């Protein structure tokens, strides 16, 4: 219920709750109802009943590391500079034989053993020059290994998917993107409060386009990736982040104001009333209810870890084992062939 | 100025008078005794959050106001019928109006009349941060069973591949445990083992092998230092419906809670939970900064008070040793008012100047300025 | 300010000094092979 | 072997998680900062007078 | 050997026995893991920031 202008006449009138309430038809509302400024001139609010506040609820996001492929720290020249680079090592290696102070098939096997952290290969050159090559050759594998692996990890450390909005004050917010839809639940407190203000009026007008009909059809098309963003009390969004296991409340609180049982201004129900909420808030019987029906957990802590990496994103390296088994057989037969 | 919500500033020395900030508070408190009428007047001038309340109810309602700031009393508690501190000013005809922190309850709403509360106000636990440790399934984290099952079929059959090598060219046999043996040892930077006899095949097979291991364990390497960074949360108590408060003797030995003897969290707790206000006296403690040094000390375990002044306490506290588990989970969830007089006319009309306050959004702007601190984040 | 977070790559020239490092290595490696030699004769 | 490589892998993570973490502090940014609006005892900081 | 030892492995011939002798390099590996594992994580520390 809210103030609108009738589409004939020319008196503005309440509508549903605060309709009925008015208008003979209702003598109390024994619902969640949030105290306000525009409904206190004409009812009389009794003391609330809970506290609570006004809050987002966004979808829970898979965190979706997207890899995609294991040379991806390394940028196709460098994989390929580093090949030559293992070959003109080999054959320097090799021609440092022949002048005298080791074989050229095995020098050229010995620096792909020293770079793959194989263990294949036997003999070691036995010139003064090729063993410095290669004792700063060995140096020069490590640091290809060591310098790969910084990389990766600090790829894999600044890859957070982005900031979920917080509070109000999030620029983003006051300025939404035109592929930003959110809205709220028409005809509400979050709707006068969006009103009222001077800057997040503005930003109202886009949310206006499409409000929800009601808080469980939002609830319903924000898991549907439907809506990015649903702002609503957070007595109802605590009971839906927790039960679905999909939904999470991102931002703060904002507007602190509780529901509270409301007859209408003349009734000797409300003075009883609002002594009989004080009483039983104070000898736990609220806290019994809250027990009883609002708070049951069943899904939280809000893990927020990175990704864990799946075989959808790491094939990469089981597609080039394969291809090694492949080109394994076509060699086999070259060796028989040559043989 | 007994609550962080109203302070107490002599007055500035430039002008000798106090700045358009604050308000001229009369701290006409009896000093000595009633020989003489004198109330020891001496011009102060109280600021915060509620004389903030204070001065824009004025504006929005017409009116003027002089702050009689207290005599004998510091709320107002019953005794032998007879109501003191605000309470008792507001009862008496003297006072019409009182502000600050009442703390609305049944007792004082049956004699004084209260408007909506703008603060909310209950029973929140302060324990110290736990120190947030890494989950003990860490190691078999940052790969899923999908990446070692495959790497396990992939090792049998390349050990397959290396079955079927037996019948090479020309150039101790291969078996195939020594072929496991060698690529088990390969993926874990290495053991000691014999390898491939020759043949280019068999060779260059192994050695595309470890080049599958050394990316896989360059892998795990990285996932790992990227989640044992950013990940990080604890949580000592749920609060005082957890088994740690309903059971404390069901445990190590027992943690240590107790609050300020002769108050309000205390006369709660002693008419709602009886073997709780045992165990409570059971650990009595001093004020509330003795009780916040007991708790840096590691005497204490967890102090029980009203919320707002603890949220107050922590948020200014040095650096962030303290916590406040707090938030939702809070007991016998009270409000500040102003208690207007018995019957009075201002009542509805300072309630919805209240309400008109919080409309608008000004409530928040209050709090951001003197109920914020450094452990905002 | 501006953020770090940047997926930077090793290009060709990111990472250079390491083949520059290299071809010291290989030209000292002459060196003391032409120095050897010399000493041979 | 499996477990000296998880000994191993997990000693350095361990190492390059405290290593990356170890940033001083925060220095102070505009006039808005709360350190700034209530300061410690010994953090001493003044103006020119006059 | 000393030299591969600290850049993961080359193709060594070892100690020839004598237990101060395989001691001896087996202690040297120690420092090698040790200076290994801290410039991975040094570099990994700096390439971030
Ligand atoms: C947390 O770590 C700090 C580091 O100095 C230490 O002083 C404190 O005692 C630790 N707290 C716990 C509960 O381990």
């Amino acid at each position: 219920g809210t103030q609108e202008r009738v589409q004939n006449s020319n008196k503005k009138e309440w509508n549903g709750m605060m309709g009925e309430l008015l208008s003979g038809q209702a003598d109390m509302i024994v619902a969640p109802l949030t105290i306000n400024n525009e409904r206190a001139q004409y009812i009389e609010f009794s003391k609330p009943f809970k506290y609570q506040g006004l809050t987002i609820l966004v979808k829970k996001e898979i965190p979706r590391s997207t890899l995609d492929s294991f040379m991806q720290p390394f940028q196709s020249t460098l994989w390929l500079l580093v090949g030559l680079s293992v070959h003109v090592v080999a054959v320097m290696l090799y021609l440092l034989d022949r002048f005298s102070p080791l074989t050229l098939s095995s020098a050229m096997w010995f620096s792909w053993g020293v770079l793959l952290n194989s263990g294949i290969g036997e003999g070691a050159p036995r010139s003064f020059s090729a063993r410095i090559l290669g004792m700063v050759w060995a140096g020069f594998a490590m640091i290809i290994v060591a310098s790969y692996t910084a990389n990766l990890a600090a790829f894999l450390v600044l890859d957070r998917p982005e900031e979920r909005i917080t509070g109000i004050n999030d620029p983003r917010l006051r300025n939404p993107s035109d592929k930003f839809i959110y809205a709220t639940v028409k005809q509400s407190s979050v709707d006068i409060y969006f009103r009222r203000q001077v800057e997040l009026s503005t930003m109202y007008r886009h949310m206006e386009k499409h409000n929800y009909e009601s808080a469980a059809e939002a609830i319903q098309a924000v898991r549907d990736n439907k809506l990015h963003a649903f702002i609503w009390d957070s007595a109802v969004l605590e009971f839906e982040a927790s039960q679905k296991c999909d939904l999470v409340t991102t931002g703060e609180l904002f507007f602190r104001s509780g529901f509270g049982i409301g007859m209408r201004k003349d009734s000797p129900w409300k003075q009883q009333v609002s002594l009989s909420i004080l009483k039983s808030h104070e000898n736990g019987f609220m806290e019994d209810l809250d027990k009883t029906w609002v708070r049951y957990q069943e899904c939280d802590s809000r893990s927020n870890a990175p990704a864990t990496l799946t075989c959808e994103n790491m094939a990469g390296v089981f597609m080039l084992v394969a291809g090694g088994i492949v080109a394994g057989i076509f060699l086999i037969f070259i060796e028989i062939a040559y043989k | 100025e007994e609550a962080p919500f109203v302070i107490v500033e002599s007055v500035d020395p430039l002008s000798g008078t106090c700045m358009r900030n604050t308000v001229p508070c009369q701290k006409r408190i009896i000093s000595e005794n009633k020989t003489d009428e004198e109330p020891g007047y001496i011009k102060k001038c109280c600021k915060g959050f509620c004389i903030d309340i204070l001065k824009k109810i004025s504006k929005s309602v017409k009116f003027t106001y002089d702050l009689y700031l207290v005599t004998n009393g510091k709320h107002g508690k019953k005794i032998n019928g007879t109501w003191n501190g605000m309470i008792g000013e507001v009862v008496m005809k003297r006072a019409y109006m009182a502000v600050g922190s009442l703390t609305i309850n049944e007792e004082r709403s049956e004699v004084v009349d209260f408007s909506v509360p703008f603060i909310e106000t209950g029973i929140s636990v302060m324990v110290s941060r736990s120190n947030g440790t890494v989950s003990p399934s860490a190691f078999l984290e940052p790969f899923s069973a999908c990446v070692w099952v495959m790497m396990f079929v992939m090792l049998l059959i390349v050990s397959a591949v290396a079955v079927f090598v037996f019948e090479y060219f020309s150039p101790p046999s291969f078996t195939i445990g020594k072929a496991i043996w060698l690529l088990w040892g390969l993926v874990f930077n290495n053991s000691v083992p014999v390898q491939n006899p020759k043949g280019t095949t068999s060779k260059i097979m192994v050695s595309v092998w470890a080049f599958f291991a050394v990316i896989f364990l360059a892998s795990y390497t990285a996932n790992l230092a990227a989640f044992m960074i950013q990940e990080e949360y604890v949580d000592q108590v749920s609060g005082l419906s957890d088994k740690k408060f309903q059971r404390p003797n069901d445990f190590s030995p027992p943690f240590r809670f107790g609050t300020v003897p002769n108050g309000s969290t205390e006369r709660n707790i002693r008419n709602n939970y009886a073997e709780m206000h045992a165990y409570m006296g059971k650990f009595n403690q001093r004020g509330v900064d003795d009780a916040l040094l007991s708790l840096k000390t590691g005497k204490l375990d967890a102090f029980i008070y009203d919320a707002a002044v603890l949220n107050y306490m922590a948020g200014r506290d040095e650096g962030c040793k303290l916590v406040t588990i707090g938030s939702g989970k809070v007991f016998a969830s009270t409000g500040y008012g102003i208690a207007i007089q018995k019957d009075s006319g201002w009542k509805r009309q300072v309630d919805l100047a209240i309400l008109q306050l919080f409309g608008d959004g000004e409530m928040e702007e209050l709090e951001a300025l003197w109920l914020t601190g450094i452990c905002h984040n | 300010e501006k953020n770090e977070v940047m997926s930077s790559q090793l290009d060709i020239d990111n990472m250079a000094g390491v083949f520059y490092m290299l071809g010291a290595a290989m030209a000292l490696s002459l060196i003391t092979f032409i120095s050897e030699h010399l000493f041979y004769w």
